[PDB]
């Protein structure tokens, strides 16, 4: 997953 | 959706409370400027701001109602626009100066340190001059930045909800201007003036994205992993 | 000192409608399929001929005649591709999934693959045209939007006179929506919806400008001296 | 000469 994806998922 | 149930005053309060903090640069005043060090300062700042922007976006009413894929796409398209409107807002009361950070205030002459950046500095400074000539208010600014987030990638089923929230923000803007004593004619006129700025904000972001892509290919500035992914999303 | 400010809303509409340029045709050769050189030739030949009629249209836009030659040049150099693209999108509105470059040049997204890197631009143009169709965009609203692009896109790269004319066009857009029976809330919501699309049109022009620049550098297509100069204004 | 756009605007009909 993209970095943005993980940060949005937190 | 719970965002659609908000009045205008609740929308402003929610947007104002979500506001990200103003970060400081790593600017070492003793260090003489090079093209690499100034681009290094700007991109390091942008990388740290992106973390706060992501968590700001989650607090923008309606944004979390979108699928995770849709949130990724919106921020990928609008991240530099959002950073730039923030810069322009910070710089409003600093004529001829861009306040990237409280300790990083640059004029167009210092932008010449980076090849091709002075043309972008001039466009940001002119946008800042336009905000100052309009006496843009903080409540109007937070609406505009949320509009960019929801609008910039909306055209690249449940988009009806995005447009529904976008209309709620239009409602909020008119509400603010009505509360400011503007006539009906003046409200629509100011609304139009504010939204046409976003066309210019798209332009500078397009130009700034190409410039950032040139510094990456030249191996001038070590770009962070997040910033590289946000940059590759425009190709 | 400008005659444009004394115009009523109906007079503004009539002036813009009478200013509309003609719909030009492409060459009639039925040889299919197109090559990349053939299609880019058709598209640039058409754009070149449309540019001559655009100059005539711009001189008929209320307030444009009152500007100096240099200011007129600046606005046109800045907005020329945006102006061709909103006209293209307008012409294609009744043709879902297709782009009516001309009455004898109606292309789909698969024909956009005939030119390298244009299918992305085709898709954006198609999404814009579908957005206009779903909004039931009226011809009176269209001429106001195209004139706004002309006056606004280059206004922050130079203004008081221009901003007063833009305000006049906003009053005209609102008046048209009131005349159609929209409530006050529906009026400003629709005004915002249309003006936000101009941010997308700017994006499509910037992408199209870089694509046209690559075609010249790659010597795919002979570009007219006029096109080369309009392209050179964007550096 | 200078700019084709100059002649087009000056000769606009
Ligand atoms: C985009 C850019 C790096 C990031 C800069 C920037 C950084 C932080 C910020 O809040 C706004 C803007 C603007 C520069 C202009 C040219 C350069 O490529
Ligand atoms: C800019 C471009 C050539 C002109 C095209 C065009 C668009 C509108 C129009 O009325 C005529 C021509 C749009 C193309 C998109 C890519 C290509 O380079």
């Amino acid at each position: 997953h993209k970095i943005l994806h993980r940060l949005l998922q937190d | 959706s719970l965002a659609l149930s908000l009045t205008a005053d609740q929308m402003v309060s929610a947007l104002l409370d979500a506001e990200p903090p103003i970060l400081y640069s790593e600017y070492d005043p003793t260090r003489p400027f090079s093209e690499a060090s100034m681009m290094g300062l700007l991109t390091n700042l942008a990388d740290r701001e992106l973390v706060h922007m992501i968590n700001w976006a989650k607090r923008v009413p309606g944004f979390v109602d979108l699928t995770l894929h849709d949130q990724v796409h919106l921020l990928e398209c609008a991240w530099l626009e959002i950073l730039m409107i923030g810069l322009v807002w910070r710089s409003m009361e600093h004529p001829g100066k861009l306040l990237f950070a409280p300790n990083l205030l640059l004029d167009r002459n210092q932008g010449k340190c980076v090849e091709g950046m002075v043309e972008i500095f001039d466009m940001l400074l002119a946008t800042s001059s336009r905000f100052r000539m309009m006496n843009l208010q903080g409540e109007e600014f937070v609406c505009l930045k949320s509009i960019i987030l929801l609008n910039s990638g909306v055209y690249t089923e449940e988009k009806d909800h995005i447009h529904r929230v976008l209309d709620k923000i239009t409602d909020t803007l008119i509400h603010l201007m009505a509360k400011a004593g503007l006539t009906l004619q003046q409200q629509h006129q100011r609304l139009a003036q504010l939204l046409l700025i976003l066309s210019h904000i798209r332009h500078m972001s397009n130009k700034g994205m190409e410039h950032l892509y040139s510094m990456k290919c030249k191996n001038v500035v070590p770009l962070s992993d997040l910033l590289l992914e946000m940059l590759d999303a425009h190709r």
